[PDB]
């Protein structure tokens, strides 16, 4: 205890996946094969690296983690790819036909074949928790397996799991590495139907991630594995306070107390710094304030979206690596007299901090520079509510003329289902207002 | 009345607890193992009030250890003075209570309570005559909040005639884990009012600024913040652990520090104010003690005396010093003052000496006050409830658990209540 189980839906989540578990085991010394030579208790234990891998008797450390797909190609890499050995196949689940793209395919036509199978293979896995703190859930918003089948299944899991925590990754869709058309339709059914299911969500602008990799990076035409090394980065830095143990270690459940005000305003955003080639890190060494005030810095943020004209209800700084506190707190007085940092007036404004020793670990052939310290900023501002008017707009625009509703019709669903969803991302878009508002 | 049974409840508790135990244990000639290794009488005359005599010869404090956690206990079992602690009085969960304090009263610590209650239960057949009990607890988090809260409520029920004090150490922004603190404060003082005989508060303000301003820690840690809490534990208990000319129990602290029931909530403070490590080697005179005793600055309550009248003070004095000197000092500075001591309770402030003075220092002052001042703590809490709670920020914490609104709107009102009460006496 407490453990997370991780579930990768579709080609996003999958790949994503790959990247995390990869550098997990980077992370924690655990080899291909699932040896881990440092750990001397075989076939079990409670440390904290114990949350994300389970431990067979043979000292194989196995993720805590199902990877589905409504297809086969992308989850046939994973089984016969360099980390093939760390999955047992029974956690690796893949149908014939895929979601086309289409949610009414993901969530019904296709999905409903393979759900209980889906449910009974993570069943499997709560089985073996002593404490099953909750899950992870990594997916695309644009897909029709990571938006349709996600939706499904965090219903689902409600249903099973009562109201045991549920925490996303959701990549919003970008217009240079999109794959549909029809990726706003899906991207807000899913919100809507996912809405009363999910405790936490973390976006992550497909366009944000590919602008960090061309300006910081150098990287010319970013790929999906350019992009994915760095979501991995800051997903590590997410949870890494529930992989590691350290006197200053601030559990994610704790920064979640503060980020989530009201259910439906459970959309933190996320920075993080440094974003550095090594070429540029080389002789130069970015301090706790570099790193801090970095964080304040539109073009590092996972969501494109401003800040400095919305306010803050929290914001939580996530520290790895050579950080004392004393550092930390002289970079915020200095942030603090110096940025646009408002908050609304029925918040208190001190910044909740955790520090974790271990530095950040790179892949290697990787774009990134090692580091001796990093930082993710979680931030609850109501500036993230553009992410959705951007959405909205796009979803007005295709469904005023009815655009491809029949691909979606045709499957078993209905006009009023897109209207009900539009309708709560819209009543989404004016909570976000109203929290802004000062009090009477 | 002799026996007092000790709890500590959550991280806060048990870490301030843990470090009480150190230091009663060091003053009293008790090792990690429960040996008396030790030379005076005055160390082993009233060691019932705290210890119980297994027939080893060893001495087990009469503490019970509670969390809805593992974490923090595991760390108070491979601590300092660790071993010393009954195997049996380790009562803990799994699951924790999330900083909540709905958990740790209603859910997660209804389910644990009645094995702590088990164990409470077992001590107390064990005393000839039990006073009471004292709770260390913070009011910030959830389990000694909540689920300490709840314990107080049972403890009461099934003990209706013995004491309840406890050192309940309040939140701040300036030391803050979350931003609910201020509802599980507020809910915690409503319970406090109806079930504690005695409470000190220990704020977590006035520590951060004891640390930053005076003993000029530029950051400070909760090690450092648990220094001068442990100091002043062991201060204002040396009446009820060593013989003296006053020799004290808790109800007797009660009836002559509790004029009116409800105003049962102390300004502990401390003098010389010093750190770990750096300690300073010039002695303090007489009037310096007393001087430094009755300043605000060394007071563990943030508010400021001067804003409020003193109902009743007691005072101890520890170490060889002339009894005389302290006579006229504790004299001068009521006679001096007098507009901020009330006039209608006669000679209301009381000294008492030890001769024992505490670890690494030849003499030292404890202070022990009921103010009409610690108004002020009530208000800065009142006031962070009511920024949140005015928009009902973050209440679906609670309301998860089953909690309703009303029972924040019935906190609030009995605690501004107290907030008048005590502005009642500050005019008269
Ligand atoms: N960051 C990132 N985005 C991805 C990746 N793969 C796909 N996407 C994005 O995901 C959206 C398309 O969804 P996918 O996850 O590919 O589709 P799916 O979930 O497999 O659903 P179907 O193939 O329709 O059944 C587009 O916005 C793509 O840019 C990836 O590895 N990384
Ligand atoms: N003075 C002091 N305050 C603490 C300590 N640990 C936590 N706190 C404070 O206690 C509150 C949080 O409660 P905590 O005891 O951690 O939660 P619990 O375990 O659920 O009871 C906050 O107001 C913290 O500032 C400590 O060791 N010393
Ligand atoms: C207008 O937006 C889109 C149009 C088509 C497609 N897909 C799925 C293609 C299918 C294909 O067989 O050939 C292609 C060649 C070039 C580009 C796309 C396709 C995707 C889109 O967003
Ligand atoms: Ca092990
Ligand atoms: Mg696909
Ligand atoms: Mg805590």
């Amino acid at each position: 205890m407490r453990e997370c189980i991780s579930i990768h839906v579709g080609q996003a989540g999958v790949q994503i996946g790959n990247a995390c578990w990869e550098l997990y085991c980077l992370e924690h010394g655990i080899q291909p094969d699932g040896q881990m030579p440092s750990d001397k208790t075989i076939g079990g234990g409670d440390d904290s690296f114990n949350t994300f891998f389970s431990e067979t008797g043979a000292g194989k450390h196995v993720p805590r983690a199902v990877f589905v797909d409504l297809e086969p190609t992308v989850i046939d890499e994973v089984r016969t790819g360099t980390y093939r050995q760390l999955f047992h196949p029974e956690q690796l689940i893949t149908g014939k036909e895929d979601a086309a793209n289409n949610y009414a395919r993901g969530h019904y036509t296709i999905g409903k074949e393979i759900i209980d199978l889906v449910l009974d293979r993570i069943r499997k896995l709560a089985d073996q928790c002593t404490g099953l703190q909750g899950f992870l859930v990594f997916h695309s918003f644009g897909g029709g397996t990571g938006s349709g089948f996600t939706s499904l299944l965090m219903e689902r899991l409600s249903v099973d799991y009562g109201k045991k925590s549920k925490l996303e990754f959701s990549i919003y869709p970008a217009p240079q590495v999109s794959t549909a058309v029809v990726e706003p339709y899906n991207s807000i059914l899913t919100t809507h139907t996912t809405l009363e299911h999910s405790d936490c969500a973390f976006m992550v602008d497909n366009e944000a991630i590919y602008d960090i990799c061309r300006r910081n990076l150098d990287i010319e035409r970013p790929t999906y594995t350019n992009l994915n090394r760095l979501i991995s980065q800051i997903v590590s830095s997410i949870t890494a306070s529930l992989r590691f143990d350290g006197a200053l270690n601030v559990d994610l459940t704790e920064f979640q107390t503060n980020l989530v005000p009201y259910p439906r305003i459970h959309f933190p955003l996320a920075t993080y710094a440094p974003v550095i080639s090594a070429e540029k890190a080389y002789h130069e060494q970015l301090s706790v304030a570099e790193i801090t005030n970095a964080c304040f810095e539109p073009a590092n943020q996972m969501v494109k979206c401003d800040p400095r004209h919305g306010k803050y209800m929290a914001c939580c700084l996530l520290y790895r690596g050579d950080v004392v506190p004393k550092d930390v707190n002289a970079a915020i007085a200095t942030i603090k007299t110096k940025r646009s940092i408002q908050f609304v007036d029925w918040c208190p404004t001190g910044f909740k901090v955790g520090i974790n020793y271990q530095p950040p670990t790179v892949v290697p052939g990787g774009d990134l520079a090692k580091v001796q310290r990093a930082v993710c900023m979680l931030s609850n501002t109501t500036a993230i509510a553009e992410a959705w008017a951007r959405l909205d707009h796009k979803f007005d625009l295709m469904y005023a003329k009815r655009a491809f509703v029949h691909w979606y019709v045709g499957e078993g669903m209905e006009e009023g289902e897109f209207s009900e969803a539009r309708e709560d991302m819209a009543a989404l878009e004016k909570d976000y207002e109203e929290v802004g508002v000062d009090s009477v | 009345m002799r026996e007092i049974v000790h709890i500590q409840a959550g991280q806060c508790g048990n870490q301030i607890g843990a470090k009480f135990w150190e230091v009663i244990s060091d003053e009293h000639g008790i090792d990690p193992t429960g040996s008396y290794h030790g030379d005076s009488d005055l160390q082993l005359e009233r060691i019932n009030v705290y210890y119980n005599e297994a027939t080893g010869n060893k001495y087990v404090p009469r503490a019970i250890l509670v969390d809805l956690e593992p974490g923090t206990m595991d760390s108070v079992r491979s601590g300092p003075f660790g071993q010393i602690f009954r195997p049996d009085n380790f009562v803990f969960g799994q699951s924790g209570a999330g900083n909540n304090w709905a958990k740790g009263h209603y859910t997660e610590g209804a389910e644990l309570v009645d094995s702590v209650l088990d164990v409470v239960r077992k001590e107390s057949e064990s005393c000839d005559c039990l006073q009471g009990f004292q709770l260390t607890h913070s009011l910030g988090g959830g389990t000694g909040s909540g689920m300490g809260t709840l314990l107080i409520s049972k403890i009461r029920e099934e003990y209706p005639d013995r004491i309840m004090n406890t050192f309940s150490v309040m939140p701040s922004p300036k030391v803050s884990d979350t931003v609910v603190e201020p509802y599980n404060a507020t809910l915690s003082v409503h319970q406090l009012v109806e079930n504690t005989d005695e409470t000190y508060c220990i704020d977590n303000e006035a520590l951060y600024d004891i640390c930053f301003r005076t003993l000029k820690l530029t950051t400070p840690t909760y090690g450092d913040l648990n220094h001068l809490v442990s100091a002043t534990m062991s201060g204002v208990t040396t009446c009820l652990r060593f013989p003296g000319q006053l020799n004290a129990d808790l109800r007797k602290l009660a009836v002559n520090m509790v004029p009116f029931p409800r105003l049962h909530f102390f300004m502990p403070g401390f003098a010389p104010l010093t750190s770990r490590g750096s300690q300073q080697y010039r002695a303090l005179t007489v009037p310096e003690l007393t001087q430094q005793m009755f300043d605000s600055k060394n007071m563990m309550a943030a508010c400021d005396p001067r804003h409020g009248r003193y109902l009743t003070v007691a005072a101890i004095f520890r170490g060889r010093m002339s009894m005389k000197e302290v006579d006229e000092q504790m004299l001068n500075v009521q006679n001096k003052n007098s507009s901020y001591f009330v006039e209608w309770i006669p000679n209301n402030v009381k000294t008492a000496v030890c001769d024992i003075p505490p670890r690494g220092l030849k003499m030292s002052a404890t202070f022990i006050g009921n103010s009409t001042a610690i108004q002020e703590l009530f208000k800065r809490i009142s006031e962070q409830f009511t920024a949140m709670f005015r928009r009902k920020a973050f209440l679906h914490w609670y309301t998860g658990e089953g909690m309703d609104e009303m029972e924040f709107t019935e906190a609030e009102s009995n605690m501004n209540d107290l907030v008048s009460e005590y502005q009642q006496y500050q005019d008269a």
